[PDB]
């Protein structure tokens, strides 16, 4: 009974946290594209 | 063919005498860019990695089979065949690519064999069968493509994992077919659960030009879907397909209209349940077609629950199934 | 809330307060959140 | 029990250097909870073994480590033959072997000695790697010491392919002894360790591994520089501080003219 | 039993969740320093 | 961050 709840609560967390991970890698997916076209531009105009 | 033929070339008398003369006079850059700067060691290498796969590679069987039997059998032996790129260097995108042609040469040999059949001149038994065999063949490409995915998975695991690259899902010309044969499939059968069942809806209880005017129009729908081409994949024939099927769907909306017009007719005419229940039963084909059942349902709450009231024994479950169509059991109300 | 009232400087005060920066301008040459979670389930 | 981690780690750090790993050892047998965490916090002297295929000496780390075996950087293959390993790479293993030769090189040139070996493996959108040197004082001379240097390099490509960004982490773990006349015996242990990041344009005149060995050989001169200088000077002036060469008279009465020299200095401003 | 294996493999998730979230947090903080200081010398370039 | 990617894809599949 006790064993079924923390996997509850564990799995709770874990989902938070694996969230959480995959919003920072679409930030860093975000920062990667936007440096793309950003060093792209300028160093054409460079 | 041709790497063999110029290492044949190279061992010629003529050229290893170049070569010996140039080395006696200390001119060592030749020779040993030769050796290496040709790159035909390394080209020779990988072609004789890439040789087992291309070796007995069994699309002959395919390109000349004109039986869905074949086709399949052929499809088999060619993901056999594709079994043996585990021992084989490739890489796994021109592999892909590959696939994507091996696709492209099923979708053409399918549409060339369905053309064949003329769809228009036979029943529908063969063409449930024909579309039976087509599915079989799809869901076996299905089936083994996913057999092979996975080996890919095993593959990539091991050597490289690809971390540039990790864009790999495939893009089946084919799919584009089965898509469509998949919507004839449905038309098709919503097309016979009409007609088996409306001319028993029409045949009076052992001849009025409205029966005779609707069989007409049903035929006529038909006739203008199977005017248009329905294997043509490309654009002008998907846009003609979908002009076909909204006629269609105009011109039995039209009859479902004047059906209906009929079925508010029918409580025009009767007045207690009994004559509700006979008029009922001189038309079942309406209790299955997803559009009539609203105006059943405007009766249900009439009868059926006026026959709970009448039950609150065979008889009264014969009434209660007129009202539900056969095989009545299943409904939810049915089910109570 | 009435709004302040932005005005600007006097041409004499501006252009002695220019001739001032002119002068002192030296002549050059021409996330906690987000790892909260990310540390409890390390100490878990 | 991170309060007991904390504790472990200041009193290995408290500990002599030269009996770093025995201490460790029977540390591990005090709180073994902590133990391989220790073991990837505590920085150990390397351990050197032969590469029977080549007949080579390679340096065994954590990085290199699959399970119980370590892989070689020539041959490639694990000491202890296993069925299944994880290589680097097609591409990193010719970056590994091109820094081998590279870093055999500048150890070559800067040590006359030692060994050395640099093991890589891919990251996010880029590349880490160890570059790791030994190297054992000969005992011809009086001199006996050792010499351990671990250098981790994360090189993240950027996605043009000209430019990168380099991260360097590099400690040091240094022992001298001497044995002369009138020192009678000196025995300077000593760890260090630094950081630091730049960006370098990769090209084919300028590589990685280029930049990857100036950093590491910018970073070891500065290391040297400050273990020589700042931090046994500092140990210099401790000892001169523990005992004074010149009497104590003598040193009063310099203080008092200083004190005077202030003092009419202070008066004339 | 297999739920005392439920636990400890959910225990390595999260841990590992953890790590490569703080990971992840220091890279992007990392990358936007990088960023903003390279666009400022290349802008300084031009 | 493939790796980091192989761990989340084992948890997103259970």
């Amino acid at each position: 009974p006790e064993l079924l709840s923390v996997i509850r609560q564990k799995e709770k967390d874990l989902v938070l946290a694996a969230r959480l991970g995959k919003a920072l890698l679409e930030r860093n997916q975000d920062m990667s594209r936007q440096y793309e076209q950003m060093h792209k531009e300028l160093t054409d105009k460079l | 063919r041709a790497l063999y033929r110029i290492q044949e070339k190279r061992e010629s008398p003529e050229v290893l005498l170049t070569l010996d003369i140039l080395k006696h006079g200390k001119r060592f850059h030749a020779t040993v860019s030769f050796d290496t700067d040709t790159g035909l060691k390394q080209a020779l290498e990988t072609v004789n990695d890439y040789n087992p796969l291309m070796k007995d590679f069994p699309l002959n069987d395919l390109l000349s089979a004109t039986e869905l039997d074949k086709i399949r059998q052929a499809l088999v032996a060619i993901f056999t065949h594709l079994r043996k790129i585990r021992n084989t260097k490739y890489p796994i995108q021109r592999a892909l690519r590959l696939v994507e042609a091996i696709s492209r040469d099923l979708s053409s040999q399918l549409l060339k064999v369905l053309g064949t059949r003329k769809l228009m001149h036979v029943a529908y038994e063969e063409f449930e069968k024909v579309m039976v065999a087509c599915f079989e063949v799809f869901q076996t490409w299905d089936d083994e493509y996913e057999k092979l995915q996975v080996l890919l998975r095993d593959i990539v695991k091991r050597k490289r994992e690809e971390n540039l690259k990790m864009v790999w899902r495939i893009n089946p010309a084919h799919r584009k077919l089965q898509a469509r044969l998949d919507q004839m499939r449905k038309f098709r059968r919503q097309h016979e659960q009409l007609r088996a069942v409306i001319v028993r809806v029409l045949r009076p209880q052992v001849f009025d030009a409205a029966d005779a005017n609707a069989i007409e129009e049903v035929n006529l729908a038909y006739e203008n879907v199977k005017e248009v081409d329905g294997l043509d994949v490309s654009k002008e024939g998907t846009e003609a397909w979908e002009a076909a099927m909204k006629r269609y769907d105009e011109r039995i909306d039209r009859v479902e209209t004047r059906i209906t017009a009929r079925l508010r007719d029918q409580l025009g005419t009767a007045k207690n349940a009994n004559e509700m229940f006979r008029i009922f039963s001189r038309f079942n084909a309406l209790f299955v077609r997803p559009h009539i059942r609203g105006a059943i349902r405007e009766y249900q709450t009439q009868l059926i629950q006026r026959v709970k009231d009448d039950i609150e024994l065979t008889a009264y479950m014969k009434r209660v199934e007129d009202v539900l169509g056969k095989g009545w059991e299943n409904h939810v109300e049915g089910q109570k | 809330v009435h709004d302040k009232e932005l005005a600007a400087e006097d041409e004499q005060v501006f252009l002695m307060k220019q001739q001032s920066l002119l002068a002192k301008q030296p002549a050059t040459p021409t996330e906690g959140v987000l790892a909260s979670f990310f540390n409890s389930l390390l100490s878990k | 029990s991170d309060q007991q981690l904390d504790c472990a780690l200041d009193l290995m750090r408290r500990l002599p250097p030269q009996q770093i790993e025995k201490n460790l050892s029977d540390l591990i047998d005090l709180v073994p909870s902590l133990c391989e965490d220790l073991l990837s916090s505590v920085d150990q002297p390397l351990k050197i073994a032969r590469d029977k295929v080549v007949g080579k000496d390679y340096l065994l780390c954590d990085y290199n480590r699959d399970g119980d075996s370590y892989r070689s950087p020539w041959s490639n293959k694990y000491d202890p033959p296993l069925e299944d390993g994880a290589m680097p790479s097609a591409r990193l293993r010719k970056l590994e072997v091109e820094a081998n030769n590279a870093f055999d090189q500048y150890r070559d040139l800067y040590f006359e000695g030692g060994v050395s070996s640099v093991y890589l493996w891919d990251l996010d959108h880029g590349f880490a790697g160890v570059i790791l040197i030994k190297k054992a004082g000969d005992g011809s001379k009086k001199i006996k010491g050792c010499w351990d240097s671990i250098h981790v390099v994360e090189v993240q490509e950027k996605s043009s392919g000209r430019t990168a960004h380099y991260k360097l982490t590099s400690t040091v773990m240094l022992w001298l002894q001497t044995n002369k006349s009138g020192s009678g015996t000196m025995n300077l242990g000593g760890s260090l360790t630094r950081q630091m990041e730049k960006d370098e344009t990769v090209s084919d005149c300028s590589p990685h591994i280029a930049n990857i060995g100036r950093l590491v050989e910018d970073m070891e001169n500065k290391i040297r520089s400050t273990l020589n200088e700042i931090y046994f000077g500092k140990t210099k002036d401790i000892v001169n501080g523990l005992r004074s060469v010149q009497t104590f008279a003598d040193k009063s009465k310099q203080e008092a003219l200083k004190n005077d020299l202030v003092e009419a200095l202070k008066r004339k401003q």
